[PDB]
């Protein structure tokens, strides 16, 4: 059982994208003639602050294209306004591509357990730091054996206390700047404990440290925001 | 899992022809029977003069929705949707859709329009269908009508009239609407009245209870977050009481039956807002038909 | 055990017998008289 | 350290009500045991005037100055004396750092600017942090006031230390 | 962009840090003087007149002196009651005696024992732990309950026949044990007390249940005090000076704030329901992780 | 719908409810061999059972 | 995967299998989501602990997995986890009425008051305790009531909170009275109070200046019964705040539509953050209810 989604994708984003383990996300662009663009999450990696600068240099040297340029511009408009623009569509099956309704970078992947739980749900977590210049959006992908949403939010508050006090510092220092939320929890599905393989990736004659997830069942989740 | 819905009234074959154009669209029914009279179909049983919009949203939140499938000589074959399975829904909503949108269902705002539902009605029954609006437009139009409800009390001045004149006009991708004002005949409808008064009084009891309760928890182990909470409330007090008379004498002693009533009142008045706070998503689209007349959408809920 | 088996014997005849035990000046051995052990019941409105 | 900022902010918040200036204190092995420190529930304090016996009772004397009459029914003034004594005490903010440290060095690990006239290296085995508030009635404060201090453990026992407020302000208040 | 108070409070730091003492020179603790406290900006005035500090010293002297003059009240209560009877005290405690034994030396040991108890009294003594539960609210409630309970009329046979039934088994006393041959007194003795079935005399026992056996030792002496604040003073042989403790010469509020049993507020670890089984105390650890 | 046509009889613990309710009668002490025709209307603790 | 086989170390007599065969389509909690499971971790008996915290049982139960009991055959159980979305049937023993239209949540069971303490399964020391299936308004009501119990009762002696909770623990919901057994405070409950205080501080902060005085305006305009109660509450809070007269409001200066949109959207975000403490997500959506109120057909 699979729900098909066929896509007309331009050639300005096909770098690092011919592999199956890719996630296209329909973000609302600032320009109104496409009204949206199907960005990759690896382009959310280069904007992020939690990732390494070496992988950022790799993402710069692999995405010298006007499409990724303008997409970076339209995501760089709204300060922390990404959750009011970003909207996912599911994983790529095969690249003009097909999508269902799995590879991941090593740095943005994280866990808070010893990954010995058999069933493990996967989640996306944005965080909005405000002790930078304006906003450091940290992307995170989390596999965990927890299932109930609210206790995941409580352990996220237990792990992101720096982001919470940075949020309330931004609230008490800049009164005219009204921030919405620290971030967003949203699930994507679940895997077993065995398919997580820390391995390598070579694409466009370029090197990458990857973590692959084989038996990834996909289930779309809502952008459930959290402070 | 199919429903039959018959009509007691005489229908013409031309009435079928103007009925069959709504071939795959959502209807609400209050509860699931196998055979149901058509007087329960649609929101016509609920819509009247003195209830308002928020009643329609609240009773739509628990009204079970059903796609239409087929039209027969007297009866209608309805098909209840299931979770995760794809279906075909026609965009009878006033806003165009795009691929990957998240759809919610909200009651219509053009009650008795110029279209009159393309003249599908009956003797003391007009069939009314709920709008299927994308989720961000749904939440912002809820916020827009709520802040229309706040300024509906103070309509004496003219700059508030220009502000609400901005509030009627909405903007969207090739979409513009004049949102109807919930105040009519210089009075608000009762649902918007109780929703906005409850919201404002939740803000009031929060602003006058948060200090004593952050103190009550801050007698325990402390962190930076409660410190900055107290500092934020000090910013509010130092920007708030600049003209109020000094020595208001708030006491640290207060009898328990006051504050338990305060907490329970705050909780019930926020509890009656979650029909309009949460926007329970019901659909997302996997493919849009050309001219956006229909869409293959996957059911949520 | 005293508060146990007093809690089952809450009856108008039992407390009357308890008053008649300690009311008089006689001790119990000049008052009481055995009959033996019981084998069958009748469980009627009066018991036989 | 973390109660000191909050208690400074809170005594700045309530200064119109009671006119209590805050007083950040730290205590070590020289006052209480580690077993007393590892499970210390809370701390109480009460500011007593040199002539006024409390701040929770009436200022111009009280009706509890009549002696206890050795009565069975109401033992000592009944329960009115009891909840008056519950009113005469106040709770303070409170933290415990059980592992040993040095407040010069430890307050340098936190981001503060430890600016002392001389670095007397004082070492302690367990640092308990609190902040009381001593009540100047008007803006003017008297040195002959005293400040009491209860330490209460979960068994219900308590330890009672008091000291007159001039000894806290011998060289501090004469410096101003 | 306004600087939040934590930042310049952090960069402000401390002016000075010094130690202080208590009154009795038992406790040394250290004060902290942040430069960014609003106490610095309050410019408040200060004065220390000598008669005010003298009044402070006399108030502190009375606040110390309350339990010591209570002990003195107990001592001359003993003196007045031994002058009252003429000096022939009876027996109240169940233990056998021997006629062929000189009681002059145990009388002298009793004199020396009450002397040594007067030298070695304490704020934590038998009578203080006796009267500390008397200061509670439930003490007044149960006092009313006992005053209606023991002073209840003889029941008619109707409630003997149809009314619900009626129910003070053993007492919880405190004691000072003064040991003259080793010059060591005792302050806190918890002891259970009961009456013999055969005779009305008292029997004392350990709080575990062990029989207390010090009454046989001739060199020792003991003082018993009851929860209803009666008074016994037993030299060996079970003979007991018997009186009540006088406290009318002490003020109500000084005794009420100097020491008092404490009713707890709800914090982390205890039940909102009253009288439920308590779970483990929080017990912040210097041995484990904080977590 | 006019309640309590006797205030001295309809009330719990009234004169009738101490004179004719048997739970009050045995607490006052009464001879059980005598018949009371009102008693069937006043053993209300048995009527609720 | 789906069908989960459990076992028994002890034999079942005819009485045990007889009371097991009336437990078909009852929901039981399983902590593991594994296949060859054992009966001691089945149910809540390994997790139930009096004087330990109802909120702990609540959090672990909402973290536990759920499954449906069908087809015992003698030393076999055949638990089957319900798939997400498909219609199933349920059979509850919790003495609470149901409804064809509402939703459900799963809560640790309370004592009803008759105190039966026999859920028709006991193996030696081991017993079976079933989680109560509760309709959604009663579920959020008991959640908010334990939250008020935890939020209010700090730094208070036992008598005032006892007088509060003798009337606060009781809930009369559709001719049925329930009481909460173990309201004891928790560190997890402390972090709920932490999120609660931060959320109400944030809705105190970024609320509009007109909404802070809106009920004063509606008080001066109109008098209704709920408005009379609201004026009673707000003026009592005002006189507990200030004995001065609350002034009338004039023309508000800072009128800006985008400002109201932004601050009230952040306000709605913060009310969602506060409500998700007590608003539990659903577990069952009723398609049909049996007339004896024993079983139901629910779509999940």
């Amino acid at each position: 059982q699979a729900l098909t989604a066929r896509f007309f994708v331009p050639e300005g984003l096909v770098e690092f994208e011919a592999q199956p383990g890719a996630l296209l996300i329909r973000m609302e662009t600032g320009c109104d003639s496409p009204r949206h663009l199907y960005i990759s999450l690896y382009l959310l990696g280069i904007r992020a602050s939690n990732v390494s600068a070496s992988t950022r240099c790799l993402l710069e040297s692999v995405y010298t294209a006007s499409a990724a340029r303008a997409a970076l511009q339209w995501l760089d408009l709204g300060p922390h306004l990404l959750h009011r623009r970003l909207e996912t569509l599911g994983c790529v099956k095969t690249v003009l591509l097909t999508c269902v309704m799995l590879m991941i970078p090593k740095d943005m992947y994280l866990t808070w357990e010893e990954t010995r739980g058999r069933l493990q749900y996967v989640y996306l977590i944005i965080v909005y730091d405000y002790d930078g210049p304006e906003t450091r959006p940290g992307i995170y992908v989390l596999t965990s054996s927890i299932a109930h949403w609210q206790t995941l939010v409580d352990v996220a508050r237990g792990k992101f206390a720096r982001e919470r006090c940075s949020f309330v510092n931004r609230r008490i220092t800049r009164p005219r700047q009204i921030p919405l939320c620290t971030g967003v929890i949203q699930k994507l599905g679940w895997c077993l404990a065995d398919d997580i393989h820390t391995s390598f990736l070579v694409h466009k004659e370029l090197k990458l440290s990857v973590v692959r997830l084989d038996n990834f069942s996909v289930e779309l989740g809502d952008f459930r925001e959290f402070v | 899992a199919n429903i039959f819905c018959t009509f007691d009234h005489k229908l013409s074959i031309a009435d079928v022809g103007k009925l069959t154009k709504l071939v795959a669209a959502v209807v609400p029914i209050p509860q699931r029977l196998h055979l149901i009279k058509h007087y329960q179909l649609g929101l016509h049983q609920f819509v009247d003069h003195t209830r308002g919009y928020v009643r329609l949203r609240g009773l739509l939140r628990n009204m079970t929705l059903t796609l239409m499938r087929r039209v027969e000589g007297n009866q209608i074959l309805l098909h209840v949707p299931t979770h995760g399975l794809l279906y075909t829904v026609l965009n009878t909503g006033p806003v165009t859709w795009e691929k990957g949108d998240a759809l919610c269902v909200l009651p219509p705002l053009f009650h008795g329009p110029l279209a009159r539902e393309n003249l599908l009605t009956l003797g003391q029954w007009e069939l009314v269908l709920p709008w299927i609006v994308p989720m961000p437009l749904a939440l912002e139009i809820n916020q827009r009508l709520l802040i229309m409800g706040l300024f509906s009390l103070d309509r004496s001045y003219e700059e508030v009239k220009a502000a609400v004149q901005q509030l009627q006009t909405i903007t969207f991708r090739d979409a513009t609407f004049t949102i109807p004002d919930p105040v009519i005949d210089q009075h608000l409808l009762i649902d918007m009245k109780t929703a906005c008064l409850s919201m404002s009084m939740v803000a009031n009891l929060a602003s006058e209870l948060t200090m004593t309760y952050v103190r009550k928890l801050a007698l325990e182990d402390s962190s930076m977050l409660l410190v900055k909470c107290q500092e934020l409330l000090m910013r509010l007090d130092r920007e708030r009481s600049v003209g109020e008379p000094r020595t208001p004498a708030r006491p640290q002693h207060v009898s328990p039956d006051d504050e338990i009533a305060r907490l329970s009142a705050l909780f019930v008045m926020l509890r009656q807002l979650d029909d309009l706070i949460r926007e329970q998503v019901v659909f997302t689209v996997c493919d849009v038909s050309p001219d956006n007349k229909s869409a293959t959408c996957i059911f949520k809920g | 055990t005293r508060c146990l088996l007093e809690s089952v014997y809450t009856a108008s005849a039992a407390r009357a017998a308890l008053q008649w035990l300690d009311l008089g000046p006689h001790l119990l051995h000049r008052r009481l008289e055995t009959l033996g052990c019981v084998k069958t019941v009748s469980l009627g409105i009066t018991s036989l | 350290m973390e109660t000191h900022l909050y208690s400074d902010l809170a005594f700045e918040a309530r200064f119109a009500d009671d006119e209590q200036l805050p007083l950040h204190l730290v205590l070590d092995q020289e006052v209480l045991s580690n077993e007393e420190a590892e499970t210390l529930r809370y701390v109480y304090y009460r500011n007593v005037d040199s002539a006024g016996r409390s701040t929770g009772r009436a200022p111009g004397g009280d009706e509890d100055d009549a002696p206890a009459s050795d009565d069975a029914e109401d033992a000592v003034g009944g329960d009115r004396a009891f909840d008056r004594e519950r009113r005469t005490w106040q709770r303070a903010c409170f933290r415990v750092l059980p592992r040993p440290l040095e407040l010069l060095d430890y307050l340098r690990q936190s981001g503060l600017t430890v600016t002392l006239e001389k670095e007397q290296r004082v070492r302690m085995f367990y640092a308990v942090f609190t902040t009381l508030g001593l009540r100047c009635p008007d803006n003017r404060l008297s040195g002959a006031q005293t400040l009491h201090l209860r330490l209460v453990w979960p068994d219900g026992s308590y330890r009672d230390w008091e000291f007159l407020a001039r000894d806290l302000l011998r060289e501090e208040m004469e410096a101003n | 962009d306004e600087v939040a108070r934590t930042d310049e409070w952090k960069g402000a730091g401390v002016s000075r840090l010094r130690e202080v003492w208590d009154v009795q020179h038992r406790v040394r603790l250290r004060v902290l003087w942040y430069v960014n406290s609003f106490w610095r900006s309050r410019e408040l005035s200060y004065d220390d007149h000598e008669v005010e500090l003298y009044r402070a010293l006399d108030a502190y002297r009375a606040r110390i002196a309350v339990e010591y003059v209570l002990i003195r009240a107990v001592r001359d209560e003993i003196y007045a009651v031994l002058r009252r009877d003429g000096g022939a005290l009876p027996q109240r405690f169940a233990c056998h005696v021997s006629r062929n034994m000189s009681w002059r030396v145990v009388w002298e040991l009793c004199r020396h024992a009450l002397a040594l108890w007067m030298d070695w009294a304490d704020v934590r003594s038998c009578i203080i732990k006796a009267l500390t539960p008397r200061l509670s609210r439930g003490a007044a409630a149960a006092a009313q309950r006992a005053r209606r309970q023991r002073e209840r009329s003889a029941p008619k046979p109707q409630e003997l026949l149809f009314g619900p039934r009626n129910e003070p088994a053993e007492q919880t006393w405190y004691a000072d044990v003064v040991r003259c041959v080793r010059a060591q007194v005792d302050l806190g003795v918890e002891v259970r007390a009961a009456r013999c079935p055969r005779t009305g005399l008292w029997i004392v026992r350990d709080r575990r249940g062990r029989l207390r056996r010090w009454l046989s030792q001739p060199e020792v002496c003991v003082l018993y005090v009851t929860p209803d604040l009666d008074f016994y003073w037993v030299l060996p042989g079970g003979f007991a000076v018997s009186s009540r403790v006088t406290l009318h010469g002490l003020a109500q509020r000084a005794l009420r704030d100097r020491f008092q049993n404490f009713e707890a507020v709800l914090a982390r670890g205890m039940h909102v329901e009253a009288g439920r089984q308590e779970p483990e105390t929080p017990r912040v650890s210097g041995r484990r992780l904080p977590f | 719908f006019a309640a309590t046509h006797n205030p001295w009889a309809s009330q719990a613990g009234c004169l009738s409810d101490v004179l004719y309710n048997t739970r009050h009668r045995e607490r006052l002490g009464y001879n059980s061999k005598f018949y009371s025709p009102c008693a069937q209307y006043f053993n209300t603790e048995e009527i609720i059972a």
